[PDB]
């Protein structure tokens, strides 16, 4: 009726504010431990080992020793 | 040694322009709103034209620094500081000078309540950032970068929309200051060897492989916070969302570029052996950032949060490019930096157009806007395409050149980085279709206004620049090749 | 005979002027005819005049202060270092006095004896700077301390002021006894109290196995007294309570001048003397403790005065890092840090005194200050950012030398601690800026505008804080000069 | 060019205005005070420059003596 | 006041009291606009972010609830205000302050009337 | 006369002399590599 | 009482009189010494007057300020004159008067 401002819906705003405050809900559960162990440590390590091997495979393809890293 | 340059238009006057504007505005009553608006706008526009002139007198054949001029701090002359640019920093000066008037124009309607403090803060930011991009000295690079924290803090805290701006500003300041202190530590370790902080000399000193490892880590700790690289990226969504529209434009378009500029300007040429040793590490961090942050972007429900997360994926692609250490890689990294500075700024401007009218960032409230705001819808679609790296747009040039550079070094990293083509499309098109397509929802929004003349004019130069870099990037690449080539070769003699 | 006393012309003048003001004040404050006028402001103006004339006499007679040095040798020692120290002390006293007139007239603090006690304590600190014997040092320290005890309790009907005084007197007397014990042990072990004799006896041996436990513990006890005086942790807890409970002009005066005087003393005793690595380790450990505790406790504070007290504790930790590393650049950096901290503290307390006209107590009382007085909110913000050490403000000098001393001496734990504590400090300093600029409280406090004296002092200190690093050469040269003059 | 007199005069004028503003008074409330401030600022700046020169001169001799005393070690 | 609350007249911040208005022992909360030729009586209360139309009469101890537009003799509810309207109120106060600056700049700290008094005296001896 | 020929001449007049720009660059380094010794001697001066 | 006027830092100008008598120093007062003396006394009297108005004792306050200024100004003039005679300050006039009498 009056105004360009959106007419707020209480449930939509509750949903949004719940999204903005997720860190208050973290519990070190079993599922969270597994998800952080798999995606926060293991997968980055696997990707790093892949990238390094790629360079080493290039190194041995060129008749050169393995390049040291890190 | 006085290194005064022959050129009439030089760097010091371009530094002085917004300073003089700020001093003049200090003394004009807040009742004279029209005078304040015009003075700030004109100072910013004159600075932009000055930077354009600096582009014309630029010499694209030398690997040296240009317009080099000097700046003398003590009569003992032990410590004397230099300014100069090259083909890696020139376009960033131009981008800063171009974006600042846009920021003054975005807040034109609300200037009666914004006051002269808004314009003064943005002018001071402009002066500090141009200084930062123009410094041939580690220690002054440090001093001028930390200085921007104060006006940025004020900009976020005062003119942010809601009370979350408090936490956002605290986090921005503290993260950035922590990184800055790390790089101060690095600067002092360098000084203990060399007795100087002059960039030109450090480019001609030899660091031990060991001393290089430690110095590289200490530089990385600043720069990775600046880029941002995971996992120190979480300050960025909060800060870039809670800031006012022009504040978000400056944060995404300029301040984010400072970490990649620091990588290009000090870390890669000063410590080439460490740069080589850390390359797998950088590749891994950037690839993880691109995939994970793109997937997080997919599940965001706030307009500004979607645009802000997108910038993390783009900057980590930039890092992959620059650490590829070839012509395609570094050229693409610089081109993508500039293109992102245009595209993300335009996207923040689109979201700001929506927020100024409707005062919500939640995607669910919008929808069907094509039928009430077709001009905004068309412009928003164009910048959405640019954010997906659509060929013909400026971002595609940098994106593909970076993929070229990465593929020649490591095919796996290029393969992980090319996944961004799929994920960025997904979130960009989903955002656009949820905002613009569909039906209206009159129970949330029933009153609408398309863009006024000021908003259309604001968008025009962004469109022109995006298309211009997209179809004919030769104007930019021709001025950069000598500098990029000398950066790539530095440290080797075969 | 008369010309011998040219070495003490400044001190003679200030003492005589103080006596004149005491007599003037007591004669006319008791006058029925004049209806017992308050004389705090009249005596304050005359005493500011006296301080400025003392400064003129001292500054313009630089060579004459060294006249008859053999005759005066067993009483004091005047040189280049004492010259600049005493000038800085007089300048600080003049500024502190100038900040007191609104307090005198609006609170109606009519006691002119306040000014007399300040002047007598200034006399004591002048003699502290030139002290060259343990006896003279102790006497001057005691004169200074007794004057502070009295002025800390000047609001004699206030619970806070009386509490401050009681805590100060008890803890001050305890620390003074400890220091005197150390002095007695050193005399008994060496047969000497003059600094030259102590230097000759102690040099070349330090701890050569057969170390004088008497000399070692005398040094330790004297160091404990000194650390109490500079409010170094763990001898610090008197400072926040005294700073908060004393009248705010007293708090401003205590925050600056005694530090100048006691660091003069510490330099000339330890730096010029010789036990060595033990004592630099003392100041090392106390510096780290002071930085950590100051940062955390300041983060806990909700009141302005307590925040500034804990901030000063942290900064004396930063300063003592320079004394610890035992180099010419260390001494120079310590002096630069004292100068800059003093000018920043003067700025901060000028603002605090201006706001005390509306009874500022809590940090939250600053809400909406950027609306009710924009230029005051900006000025206070510059002070906070300078306290945080953000470049290119003057406060950045102390942070720069803190990390310069750690990286070189090999102290990576100190650098770690400096980084952490600097970030904590920045947080609690920018909290004030957030309160003045970002908050939208329901109830505002409107503050009365400050007087001319504080506005001028604030204007000059605010230009210095913003613009010092454009032209820092005179401070750099004068402090290198002073550091060298300690040994040559 | 940019002389110490001009910098000092500008700083003195700025000081008077800043002082007026802090007191919530008009910038030019007592203009003769602005003139006085310009004069005092010019005088201060010129004296600071001269003092800086003299300070460097004294530090030179003092460093010379320190160097001589240090060099006496290798005799 | 009839309400028993203290009877001082409190005009809070960012309040625009329209010309020809009569106020007696009323409270006006921050950010309100009082229309021209209005009357606010003893113990009456205007809550924050409210607007009274010109010619309104608020009887003793009456209240204007926050966020509302009222008017009439006696005043009655008209409609609820939009957020844009309530945002406009401090802007009106600031604009009126800006106008008052121009009048403030017309007066030096002292007048020169005392000179006229002096010569008027001299002409009389 | 012609716009572009004038523009050619004007742009060349704006630009640094490349020879002189590359020569002050050599003086800075030669002077700084051999000038980097003086200050480090003061930092080694004994405090005692 | 054994005395020794010898200073730590030697005089950089010719020594007209190593330890000049009090009356000799006073008689050595130049025009500039009297200008310093009078200026310090006048400023002190002015401060006494202005600061004395509010309590209502401007006269006695003038006297007190004047006493402080008289003592300070005399000490300053004596300092300058004695330093000139001793060679610690530039003393062209003293040297010229000494080379003639
Ligand atoms: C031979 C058996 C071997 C073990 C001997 C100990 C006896 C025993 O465990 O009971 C026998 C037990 C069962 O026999 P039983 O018939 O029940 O007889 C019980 C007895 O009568 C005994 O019954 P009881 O009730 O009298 O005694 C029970 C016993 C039981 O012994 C135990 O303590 C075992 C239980 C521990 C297992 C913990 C599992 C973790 C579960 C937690 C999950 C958390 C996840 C949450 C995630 C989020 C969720 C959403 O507890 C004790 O009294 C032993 C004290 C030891 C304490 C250890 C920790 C102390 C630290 C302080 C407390 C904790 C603070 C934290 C700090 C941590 C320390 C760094 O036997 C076994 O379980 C066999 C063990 C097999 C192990 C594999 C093979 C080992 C040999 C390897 C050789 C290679 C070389
Ligand atoms: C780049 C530095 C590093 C980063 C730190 C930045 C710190 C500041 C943060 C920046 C964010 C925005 C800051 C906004 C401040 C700008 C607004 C402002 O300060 O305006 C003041 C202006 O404040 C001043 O007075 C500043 C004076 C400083 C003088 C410095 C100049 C020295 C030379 C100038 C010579 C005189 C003028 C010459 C031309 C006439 C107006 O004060 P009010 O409280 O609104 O009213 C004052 C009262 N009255 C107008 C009636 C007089
Ligand atoms: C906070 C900084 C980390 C702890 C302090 C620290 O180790 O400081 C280093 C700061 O440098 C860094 O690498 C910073 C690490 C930041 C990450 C945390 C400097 O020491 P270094 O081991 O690098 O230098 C030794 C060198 O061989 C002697 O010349
Ligand atoms: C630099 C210091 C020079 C000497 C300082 C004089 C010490 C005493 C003067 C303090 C100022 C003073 O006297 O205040 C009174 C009056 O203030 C003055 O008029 C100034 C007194 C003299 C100071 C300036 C005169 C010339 C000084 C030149 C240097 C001497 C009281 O003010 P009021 O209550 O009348 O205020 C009402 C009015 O609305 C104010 O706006
Ligand atoms: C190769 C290793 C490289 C370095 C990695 C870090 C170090 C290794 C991992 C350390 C693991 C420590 C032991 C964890 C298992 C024990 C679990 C005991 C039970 C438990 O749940 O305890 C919780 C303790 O969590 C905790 O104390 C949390 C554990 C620490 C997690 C470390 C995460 C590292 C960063 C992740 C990746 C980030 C980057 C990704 C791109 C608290 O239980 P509670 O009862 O309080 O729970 C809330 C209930 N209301
Ligand atoms: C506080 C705010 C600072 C004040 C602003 C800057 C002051 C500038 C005024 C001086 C300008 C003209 C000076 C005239 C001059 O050279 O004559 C000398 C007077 O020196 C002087 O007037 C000396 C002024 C010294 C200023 C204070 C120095 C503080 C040092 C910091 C250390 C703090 C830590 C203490 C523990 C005496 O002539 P001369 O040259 O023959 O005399 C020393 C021989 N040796
Ligand atoms: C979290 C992980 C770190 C926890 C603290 C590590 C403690 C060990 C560090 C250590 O060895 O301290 C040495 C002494 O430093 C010190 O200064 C000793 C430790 C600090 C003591 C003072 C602070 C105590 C706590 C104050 C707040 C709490 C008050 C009581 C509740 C450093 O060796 P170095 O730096 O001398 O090496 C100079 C080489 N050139
Ligand atoms: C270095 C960075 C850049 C700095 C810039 C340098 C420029 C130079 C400064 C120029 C000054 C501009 C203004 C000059 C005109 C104003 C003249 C003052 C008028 C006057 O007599 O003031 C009286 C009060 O004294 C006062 O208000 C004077 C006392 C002010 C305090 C400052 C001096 C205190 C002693 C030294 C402090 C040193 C501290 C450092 C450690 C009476 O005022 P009224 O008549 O309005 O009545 C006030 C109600 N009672
Ligand atoms: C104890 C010692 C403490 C003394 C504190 C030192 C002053 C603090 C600085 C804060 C305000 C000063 C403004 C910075 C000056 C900005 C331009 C620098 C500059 O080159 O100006 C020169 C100095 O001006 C000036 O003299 C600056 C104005 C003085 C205020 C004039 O140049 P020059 O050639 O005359 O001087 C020979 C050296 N460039
Ligand atoms: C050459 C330009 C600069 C020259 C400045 C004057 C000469 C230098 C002498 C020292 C001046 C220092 C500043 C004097 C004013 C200090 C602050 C006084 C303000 C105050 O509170 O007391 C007022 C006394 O007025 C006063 O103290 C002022 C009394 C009369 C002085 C004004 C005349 C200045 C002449 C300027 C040029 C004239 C050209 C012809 C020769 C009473 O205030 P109030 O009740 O009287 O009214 C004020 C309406 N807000
Ligand atoms: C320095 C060595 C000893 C130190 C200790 C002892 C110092 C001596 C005692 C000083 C105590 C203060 C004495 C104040 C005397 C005030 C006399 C009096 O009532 O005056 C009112 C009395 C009558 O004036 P009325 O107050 O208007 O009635 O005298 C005056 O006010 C005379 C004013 C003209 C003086 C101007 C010249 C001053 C130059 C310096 C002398």
């Amino acid at each position: 009726g009056g105004g360009m401002e959106t007419n707020k819906n209480k449930f939509i705003e509750d949903w949004g504010s719940a999204r903005e405050n997720l860190e208050h809900n973290f519990r070190w559960t079993r599922r969270n431990f597994a998800l952080i162990g798999i995606f926060g440590i293991a997968l980055p390590i696997i990707v790093y080992k892949g990238i390094v091997k790629d360079f080493h495979m290039q190194d041995e393809d060129a008749g050169r020793p393995h390049r040291k890293f890190l | 040694l006085e290194h005064f340059c022959e050129c009439y238009f030089n760097l010091s006057g371009l530094i002085l322009c917004p300073v003089l504007g700020s001093i003049i505005l200090l003394f004009i009553p807040n009742s004279r709103i029209r005078l304040i608006r015009l003075i700030g706008l004109c100072a910013s526009l004159i600075t932009f034209l000055y930077s354009l002139v600096l582009w014309i007198q630029f010499d694209s054949s030398t690997a040296k620094f240009q317009f080099v001029e000097s700046l003398r701090w003590l009569p003992y002359e032990n410590i004397n500081f230099y300014l100069g640019i090259d083909g890696i920093s020139l376009f960033f000066v131009i981008l800063t000078t171009f974006l600042i008037p846009i920021c003054i124009l975005v807040g034109w309607s609300g200037m009666r309540s914004y006051g002269k403090e808004y314009i003064i803060a943005f002018l001071i930011c402009e002066f500090l950032m141009i200084a930062v991009f123009c410094m041939l000295d580690l220690l002054l690079f440090y001093v001028f970068f930390e200085s921007v924290l104060i006006p940025m803090f004020i900009i976020i805290g005062v003119w942010g929309s809601r009370q979350r701006k408090i936490k956002a500003a605290y986090q921005f300041f503290l993260y950035t200051l922590l990184g800055s202190l790390f790089m101060l530590l690095a600067i002092l370790l360098i000084l203990f060897q060399t007795g100087t902080t002059d960039l030109q000399i450090l480019l001609t000193t030899e660091f031990s492989e060991r001393r290089q490892i430690f110095l590289w880590i200490a530089f990385f700790a600043s720069f990775a916070v600046k880029v941002p690289m995971v996992p120190v990226h979480i300050w960025l969504p909060e800060a870039h969302v809670e800031a006012p529209t022009a504040g978000s434009v400056i944060l995404a378009g300029i301040l984010l570029k400072f970490g990649t500029y620091g990588f290009l300007r000090f870390s890669i040429p000063m410590f080439p052996e460490a740069t080589l040793c850390f390359t797998p590490f950088i590749y891994t961090l950037s690839a993880i950032a691109i995939i994970y942050t793109s997937l997080t972007t997919l599940r965001q429900i706030d307009l500004k949060k979607i645009i802000a997360y997108s910038s993390v994926a783009h900057m980590n692609l930039v890092t992959i490019g620059m650490f590829s250490l070839n012509i395609q890689g570094i050229g693409g990294s610089i081109l993508l930096m500039l293109s992102h500075g245009l595209v993300s700024s335009a996207l923040f401007l689109c979201v700001g157009v929506l927020y100024d009218r409707h005062k919500t960032r939640l995607v669910r409230y919008y929808g069907g806007l094509v039928s009430t705001m077709p001009n905004f819808s068309t412009i928003f679609f164009f910048f959405t395409l640019a954010n997906m790296s659509l060929p013909g747009t400026s971002s595609f040039i940098g994106e593909f050149l970076i993929l070229v550079g990465a593929f020649q070094r490591n095919s796996l990293v290029a393969t992980l980085a090319a996944l961004g083509m799929i994920l960025g499309a997904a979130y960009s098109l989903w955002l656009y279709n949820r905002v613009v397509s569909g039906n209206l929802k009159p129970d949330f929004l029933h009153k609408f206004s398309d863009l006024n003349g000021r908003e259309v004019f604001i968008f025009i130069p962004f469109l022109v620049g995006l298309v211009w870099m997209g179809v004919y990037p030769k104007v930019f690449l021709d001025c950069m090749h000598t500098s990029v080539s000398n950066l790539v070769q530095h440290g080797k003699f075969h | 005979m008369f010309n011998l006393f040219l070495a003490v012309f400044p001190e003679i003048f200030i003492i005589n002027a103080t006596f004149i003001l005491l007599i003037h004040g007591v004669v006319f404050s008791t006058s029925k005819k004049y209806d017992y006028p308050p004389l705090a402001s009249n005596v304050g103006w005359l005493g500011l005049l006296s301080v400025l004339i003392t400064l003129l006499l001292l500054a313009a007679g630089a060579p004459l202060l060294t006249i008859a040095h053999l005759f005066w040798n067993n009483l004091f020692r005047r040189d280049n270092f004492t010259y600049f120290c005493q000038i800085f002390l007089l300048l600080s006293t003049a500024g502190t006095i100038s900040m007191c007139f609104d307090f005198f007239d609006q609170e109606r603090f009519d006691a002119f004896e306040f000014i007399v006690l300040i002047l007598l304590s200034t006399c004591g600190m002048l003699f502290m700077i030139s002290a060259y014997d343990l006896i003279a040092m102790y006497l001057a320290i005691e004169l200074q301390s007794l004057c502070f005890y009295v002025i800390a309790a000047s609001k004699r009907k206030s619970e806070f002021s009386t509490e401050a005084g009681l805590k100060y007197l008890i803890l001050g007397a305890f620390s003074s006894g400890i220091l005197l014990f150390g002095c007695s042990m050193i005399y008994g072990s060496t047969g000497a109290t003059h600094f030259d004799q102590l230097a000759k006896i102690l040099t070349g041996y330090e701890i050569t196995g057969a170390r004088s436990s008497g000399i070692f513990m005398g040094i330790l006890f004297i160091a404990v007294g000194f650390l109490f005086k500079i409010t170094a942790v763990p001898f610090h807890m008197w400072a926040p309570d005294i700073y908060e409970g004393s009248p705010t002009p007293v708090t401003a005066f205590l925050s600056i001048a005694p530090k100048i005087s006691i660091f003069a003393n510490i330099l000339r005793v330890f730096i010029y003397g010789s036990y060595g690595a033990t004592l630099q380790q003392i100041f090392f450990f106390c510096s780290i403790a002071s930085m950590i505790l100051g940062a955390l406790a300041a983060m806990a504070q909700t009141k302005v005065k307590r925040l500034l007290a804990y901030s000063s504790i942290g900064h004396v930790g930063y300063i003592c890092i320079g004394f610890s590393c035992g180099t010419i650049e260390g001494i120079q950096s310590l002096l630069i840090g004292i100068f800059i901290y003093a000018l920043m503290t003067m700025d901060a307390f000028a603002i605090v005194l201006a706001l005390r006209q509306t009874r500022v107590k809590y940090i939250a009382d600053l809400g909406a200050l950027a609306k009710t007085n924009p230029i005051l909110a900006i000025t206070f913000s510059i002070t906070m950012f300078s306290y945080a050490g953000i470049p290119p403000l003057a406060g950045f000098c102390s942070k720069f030398y803190l990390f310069f001393a750690a990286l070189g001496c090999g102290a990576y734990f100190l650098a770690l601690v400096g980084v952490v504590t600097s970030v904590i400090g920045c947080f609690y300093y920018i909290r004030l800026v957030k309160r003045m600029f970002f908050d939208t409280p329901r109830t505002w406090i409107l503050y009365e505008p400050m007087d001319r004296n504080k506005s001028l002092l604030l204007a000059m200190t605010s230009f210095f804080i913003t613009l010092f690093l454009l032209y820092p050469s005179p401070l750099f040269s004068v402090t290198h000069q002073m550091a060298l003059s300690l040994y040559l | 060019p940019i002389s110490a007199t001009m910098v000092g005069a500008l700083l003195g004028l700025g000081t008077q205005m800043y002082s007026n503003a802090l007191r919530k008074l008009p910038y030019m409330r007592h203009p003769w005070e602005h003139v006085v401030g310009m004069g005092l600022g010019a005088v201060f700046a010129n004296q600071l420059v001269k003092w800086d020169v003299k300070l460097k001169e004294d530090l030179d001799v003092m460093l010379a003596k320190a160097r001589a005393a240090n060099e006496r070690r290798y005799f | 006041s009839p309400t028993g609350l203290p009877a001082q007249t409190l005009i809070d911040r960012y309040v625009t009291v329209g010309a020809y208005s009569l106020l007696r022992s009323c409270t006006i909360e921050p950010e309100c606009i009082i229309g021209q030729h209005s009357i606010l009586m003893e113990g009456s209360l205007v809550e924050t972010r409210s607007i009274l139309e010109a010619g309104s009469v608020l009887p003793p101890g009456r209240r204007i609830p926050s966020g509302e537009l009222w008017g009439g003799n006696p005043a009655r509810f008209i409609r609820t205000l939009t957020n844009e309207e309530t945002l406009e109120i401090p802007k009106l106060a600031v604009a009126i302050n800006h106008l008052s600056g121009d009048y403030f700049s017309e007066f030096l700290p002292y007048s020169t009337i005392y000179l006229e008094v002096e010569k008027f005296k001299k002409s009389l001896g | 006369g012609f716009i572009m020929e004038f523009a050619e001449n004007l742009v060349l007049r704006l630009m640094e002399n490349p020879e002189e720009r590359d020569r002050k660059a050599r003086e800075h380094i030669y002077e700084m590599h051999e000038r980097c010794k003086k200050i480090k001697e003061m930092w080694a001066l004994p405090i005692r | 009482m054994n005395t020794d006027i010898t200073a730590l830092e030697k005089a950089q100008y010719p020594v007209v009189d190593r330890n000049p008598a009090f009356t000799k120093v006073v008689g050595n007062f130049s025009t500039l010494d009297y200008l310093r003396f009078s200026t310090i006394t006048g400023i002190s009297v002015t401060v006494g007057y202005l600061s004395g108005i509010k309590p209502g004792i401007k006269g006695p306050s003038m006297v007190t300020g004047g006493l402080i200024g008289l003592m300070g100004g005399f000490m300053y003039a004596y300092q300058n004159s004695a330093g000139r005679l001793m060679g610690f300050f530039p003393n062209d006039g003293e040297v010229a008067s000494y080379q003639k009498r």
